[PDB]
């Protein structure tokens, strides 16, 4: 949910963020098959 | 007349101020409210009302 614009939450905030006129598309799907703490996210 | 006149540009000037005190719509008549209260993204749907 935080990847879209006028959104918020420390993804959306602290790592990437999207314009408030972004022109484009989001898709997504379970990784869980693939994916193990290897993936990391900004908390400061 | 000349009274008249003068009351008219009073009475419209007076209006007009008087405006900036109304809602239109927004969360709130003031500006700086609006500006701080909420995040752009969502403040800007009532700054354009």
């Amino acid at each position: 949910r935080q990847i879209a614009p006028g959104q918020t939450g420390k993804i959306a905030d602290y790592n990437y963020k999207l314009p408030d006129d972004f022109t484009g598309c989001v898709i997504a799907w379970n990784s869980n098959n693939l994916d193990n703490y290897n993936y990391l996210y900004r908390l400061f | 007349k000349l009274q008249d006149v003068v009351n008219q540009n009073a009475q419209a000037l007076n209006t007009l101020v008087k405006q900036l005190s109304s809602n239109f719509g927004a969360i709130s008549s003031v500006l700086n409210d609006i500006l701080s209260r909420l995040d752009p993204p969502e403040a800007e749907v009532q700054i354009d009302r």
